[PDB]
């Protein structure tokens, strides 16, 4: 089966295509079940209908092409427990075994759902008028320098460009306060801007915000559309909130003039002091104004921030310089550092918590070189759905592409993003639902299809996500509950089923449902083996680790990690006893001992030379990446070329031997496209071969990695640091960090120290040396044979 | 006063000038001139911490009026055509001068405040016991016009906050000159407040409109910020 | 007394010093400057 | 002798805390990123 | 509302006094009324609600401690606590008769050195003013005697 095809098909990627039949094998596997979701891939087949989806009504089971092919009296009974209903009037006279159904031949079936009557909470809804567009609203920071904030204002501006005109917009710019700056309005005050000041050392709820602001809902607001001659007022906003949220379009002559009188925060900083930031206070301002106006709607919260917040609720640190902020190292052992991090962590929890009940994503655009209180900040986008955009300034290609993909249009010129998404999962009696890892919240909607096991958001069938994208990734874990084989007759298939009811940007509500089938095993254990892929299983124990990496030590999960794969090879391999000359791998089973040992060496389990923050902005993109994405941030992938070989590049492992001078490397570890040229090379271009016609071969090899790279970053969201580097150049370190040393020190001391000495002309071509502490790589195999053939 | 009037031609106006409008919130206009040595335009900051008032932290609310001509006089000429539209009734003039307090501790002067009604929301409010508003006429039901030994007490002011708040005036040096402008132009805020209860009947007007007195603005209560 | 106070006197300007990163700061602002100047000898071409 | 050493060495420290360049070479780092863009973007 | 689209009331609609007032004061006022006929009567009050979703308990709440009854909430029908609290409710005593009081008359007699002020709990002041009543109400007041249409084994008034 190709697992290439199946996700381009359906948009999904299963650890097992053929499953464990009982628990006791279940466990035995020691791997558990688990698939990876895409509710908005590119399917290659994506149908889409308006009309009303026929599900299990009783249940919800939508008609898979995998029911009842029920003819003489043309009812279905369902996938799932199988209770008997019946076609409609309409939908059974012109069946056949020729004219059947469109979602009842195709797996994966696009519903945008017919409107129903508005629901009394948006007043002033037409029948038939469409759902208001998305929200835009930009929490932009002031307390950096003067040409940090000239870049972030070109950059914005480029911003208000990108979004469809008729999205709605609204803008807090803060410093040592909290400016809310007015939109709204007559034609009769364009020439002046207002801006209304929160405190930003005092704890504002949601309930003193809308008070203060008028945004509170009156009792007694009972005039019910009653009043003719108001004129061309828009009905989806009321004029207490639209004086803060506005059209694009409409707008957009005083959004460009606020962002041109975007100066610093006028406050003389002490030069042992830190500027007086309210990170905090502003998202609050934000979440409460978007709450009382823009309830259940598509909102994103655009926060750009660059440093630490010091001021009022979500504070991180002191106000002196002589007080450092925290480390790694801070966190494992207890400094006075982070006095301030806890008061963060329970308000950014729980101002990601009606940012869920409201339906309102939430985007961070970090950037500053200095930190900026990310480890605390990553809360507010794992629940809400959002991606975070960290980056060393808000001028770098990360920022300036980053931003400019997020507002990337489709082929029909609205965005690539769903929002507000109700994904729910029906599945058979033999497998319940674990949980779910990934940008979606546990709602707690009981059922009959879940299981006993908690794997992270669980004890649900159905999951709120206030943002997904087309590269929005979700785990779904699983476990088979039956207890014996007898119970499971041959040829039996059982099915799941997803279905997300999403909000596209057109107005309208979807319902992408995908469905699959999968066989159990036959009683004997070994019938999986052929049915094993490497690449998606290696993403779930990924996320398994970065999971019991928030709740347990690192550490501890180093040792969880080797223990299920001492188990696992020692399993699944065929050896001899005590035999380490007779191992062997099957090709499923390979290349995954590579895959989890650079597991351990990334930064997701390894907390060294990376602060909180950066290890903030790998664990978050972790949460939400495809299976695609992953291997390349779990395992960097290097290409080479050269004229020796003609055609496609070719894969070469991380090690200094792949450093050979005449060639040019091209790293890629989701992060850092590292375009590195040669130590020969770069002796042929000091005097200029490529600049003069003799050797203009060396121009077209140079040429050669300036369309793998682009296309790979035009692919890539965000937007990974790309650099063009030397051999023996400062910028060279980005490759050498990921280089492995292909010698180690005890290849050197641990024998043959006579029979070296007398021969050869002063040296040879210069090796560079990498030191490390870690083990190599062979070493590695040659420990994992020996403790799983002893096992 | 403070222009050198003593004429020798030298930019000395030391006088200092700072303006203060006020609604339900508070409102206030920075008028310093730009660190670029540019013409910035006012920035005009909605302060609505009516309850524990605030200075809204920025440096040019209080700028000496000779470096800041331009600044001052066009933000006059500004203010009318900004609050056209502006449909709140109630006003917060107890934290307005408490804002005023604010803005000069560390220079004192002079408030030239104009007021038109008692503050009903914020800080400094005062509520009259007994129905005695309604002395100049506001009800028709007989409670009110029979005891004159109790007028004596609507000449008094109502509460003590007043004289204590005059004396943090006194001792950061600063006067309040009161400009009391009550409106005659049919204030509808007499009528306009959401009822429930009780009764009808007959019989429809024709002449004689109105006789417009002033309401009530409770002088009294007032005095104390310039006595 | 005073050798214990000087000795934790010391010993938090030890954690407070910031020598090793002011060495490195002033590293990558040369190769900086050395980088933007020269793309002032590409903008005279 | 040893009041002496410990005096001598704070002030050393205290001459080599220096934080107001530490916040000074976290300026130009901020210029010399931006002028080296408008470079290219100009071009 | 009749129909599933406006919102039910929740405890961030009572905290930011929200439009969803007129379904949380017109509907205590009427259960009030019924409470008062109910208490003036006699009679006590139970209360069995046991929905999945938002039913009204702080309004139905004013039913049960001005009489005195049961306030039983299970998720749904099947689920366990409906049945064991009710058939614990109909279960007797010792003596084969169901332990339930009806229409009792709790009156209080302090000495000329302390005076009763209130009587928290499912329990309503009816009169009797006198000089072993002061000032100073928490609670229900102004009484030396509190009804009760009903009292159970576990009932506790302050």
């Amino acid at each position: 089966m190709d697992v290439h095809e199946h996700e381009a098909a359906t948009g999904c990627r299963f650890s097992w295509n053929v499953w464990p039949a009982t628990r006791a094998e279940a466990q035995k596997i020691e791997l558990p079940l688990g698939c990876m979701f895409t509710p908005l891939r590119d399917c290659t087949s994506l149908q889409l209908v308006e009309y009303e989806p026929v599900r299990c009504r009783v249940s919800g089971c939508i008609l898979n092409p995998f029911c009842a092919i029920d003819f003489r009296s043309k009812q279905w009974t369902c996938p799932f427990s199988l209770q008997r209903n019946a076609f409609p009037n309409h939908y059974a006279m012109h069946i056949s075994e020729q004219n059947l159904p469109a979602e009842l031949l195709y797996p994966t079936i696009e519903y945008i759902l017919p409107q129903p009557m508005p629901a009394a909470n948006a007043p002033g809804v037409s029948a038939g008028e469409s759902l208001p567009p998305p929200l835009f609203f930009l929490v932009v920071d002031t307390c950096v320098i003067e040409e940090e904030l000239d870049q972030l204002r070109d950059s914005l501006m480029q911003a208000l460009a990108l979004m469809p005109s008729d999205a709605m917009v609204g803008i807090i710019t803060y410093g040592a306060m909290a400016m809310l700056h007015e939109l709204g309005g007559g034609s009769e005050n364009v020439d002046v801007m207002k801006a209304h000041v929160f405190r930003g050392n005092k704890e504002l709820t949601s309930t003193q915000i809308q008070q203060q602001l008028g945004l509170a809902r009156s009792a007694n607001a009972y005039v019910p559309a009653g009043g003719p001659g108001a004129p061309a007022g828009s009905p989806l906003l009321r004029p207490a909130a639209a004086r803060f949220i506005q059209p694009v379009g409409e707008c957009e002559y005083k959004l460009t003039s606020i962002l041109e009188e975007l100066r610093r925060d006028s406050w003389p900083v002490p030069s042992d002091s830190r500027p007086m930031r309210c990170t905090g206070l502003a998202l609050s301002v934000a979440l409460a104004v978007l709450e009382a106006a823009w309830y259940q709607l598509p909102a994103r919260v655009l926060l750009f921030v660059g440093g630490a917040c010091t001021s009022g609720p979500g504070q991180v640190v002191d106000l002196s310089l002589c007080e450092s902020i925290r480390h790694h190292l801070d966190l494992q052992k207890d400094n006075n550092n982070a006095r301030f991090v806890k008061k963060a962590l329970k308000y950014y929890t729980q101002l990601a918590n009606q940012a869920v009940r409201s339906g309102h994503a939430v985007d961070i655009f970090a950037c500053s070189l200095d930190q900026v209180g990310l480890y605390e900040m990553k809360v507010m986008t794992e629940k809400t759905g959002g991606c975070v955009v960290m980056g060393d300034s808000f001028s770098i290609n990360v920022f300036k592409d980053s931003l400019r993909k997020f507002f990337e249009t489709d082929s029909t010129g609205f965005l690539k993003m769903g929002f507000n998404a109700k994904i729910e999962v029906l599945c058979s009696k033999e497998f319940k639902v674990c949980g779910a890892i990934g940008p979606c919240t546990g709602t707690g909607k009981k059922g009959c299809q879940v299981s006993d096991t908690i794997v992270g958001e669980g004890m649900t069938t159905e999951w709120q996500a206030a943002a997904l994208d087309k590269e929005s990734t979700v785990a779904f874990y699983f476990e088979v509950t039956n207890q014996q084989a007898q119970n499971l007759p041959p040829g039996k298939q059982s099915f799941l089923q997803f279905q997300t009811s999403y909000l596209h940007p057109s107005g309208r509500r979807r319902l992408r449902v995908t469905t699959l089938s999968y066989r159990f095993a036959e009683p004997n254990t070994i019938d999986v083996a052929p049915g094993f892929d490497q690449e998606a299983a290696a993403v779930l124990m990924t996320r398994l680790a970065v999971f019991k990496t928030e709740s347990e030590e690192s550490l501890d999960v180093l040792r969880w990690l080797d223990r299920k794969l001492i188990r696992l090879v020692a399993r699944f391999a065929d050896y001899q006893k005590d035999d380490p000359s007779s191992f062997h791998l099957s090709t499923e089973f390979s290349i995954y001992p590579q895959f989890m040992y650079h597991l351990r060496r990334s930064h997701f389990l390894q907390t060294f030379n990376a602060s909180p923050d950066e290890t903030a902005y790998y664990r978050s993109v972790l949460l939400r990446a495809s299976v695609m994405n992953a291997l390349v941030m779990i395992q960097p992938a290097l290409l080479e070329y050269s004229f020796e070989q003609q055609g496609p590049p070719q894969p070469v492992l991380l090690d200094a031997q792949a450093l050979k001078p005449n060639v040019i490397l091209l790293l890629d570890s989701f992060f850092h496209v590292v375009v590195w040229h040669g130590e020969l090379i770069h002796q042929w271009r000091e005097q200029g071969f490529h600049n003069m016609p003799e050797y203009e071969n060396l121009r077209q090899l140079l040429q050669a990695p300036l369309e793998d790279a682009k296309v790979i970053l035009d692919e890539r969201f965000p937007v990974p640091k790309y650099v063009q580097c030397n051999s023996g150049g400062s910028q060279a370190r980005f490759l050498l960090a990921k280089v492995n040393p292909s010698t180690n020190y005890a290849q050197t001391a641990g024998g043959g120290a006579a029979m070296a000495g007398l021969m050869g002309d002063s040296g040879a071509a210069g090796e560079s040396f990498i030191n490390t502490d870690d083990v190599s790589l062979k070493v590695f195999m040659d420990h994992l044979i020996k403790l799983a053939v002893q096992s | 006063p403070g222009c050198t009037d003593s004429g020798a031609g030298r930019g000395d106006s030391r006088t200092m000038v700072g303006i203060v409008t006020y609604d339900s919130a508070v409102h206030f206009y920075a008028l310093g001139s730009a660190s670029g040595g540019g013409k910035r335009r006012p920035q005009v900051l909605v302060m609505p911490e009516i309850d524990d008032v605030f200075l809204p932290l920025s440096d040019d609310l209080f700028v000496n009026f000779a470096e800041n001509r331009d600044a001052v006089l066009e933000a006059l000429d500004t203010i009318p055509s900004l609050w056209r539209s502006n449909g709140c009734i109630d006003n917060c003039m107890g934290s307005a001068v408490k804002a005023a307090l604010l803005v000069m501790k560390h220079v004192g002067g002079k408030i030239l405040l104009f007021a038109s009604f008692p503050p009903t929301v914020g800080a400094l409010v005062t509520k009259r016991s007994g129905g005695l508003a309604g002395a100049d006429g506001a009800g028709t039901d007989g409670g009110s016009r029979q005891q004159p030994d109790r007028e004596v007490e609507l000449l008094k002011p109502a509460s003590e906050a007043y004289q204590q708040f005059a004396q943090q005036l006194t001792q950061s040096q600063v006067s309040v000159d009161l400009f009391i402008a009550p409106s005659s132009c049919a204030s509808p805020a007499a009528g306009n407040v959401p009822p429930t209860g009780t009764y009808a009947g007959g019989k429809p007007g024709s002449g004689a409109p109105g006789l417009v007195t002033a309401p009530y603005c409770d002088l009294a209560t007032i005095l104390p910020l310039a006595e | 007394k005073g050798i214990e106070d000087r000795d934790r006197l010391l010993s938090l300007a030890q954690r407070q010093d910031k020598s090793e990163e002011n060495e490195r700061l002033k590293s990558e602002v040369q190769q900086l400057k050395c980088r933007v100047e020269k793309l002032t000898r590409g903008a005279t071409v």
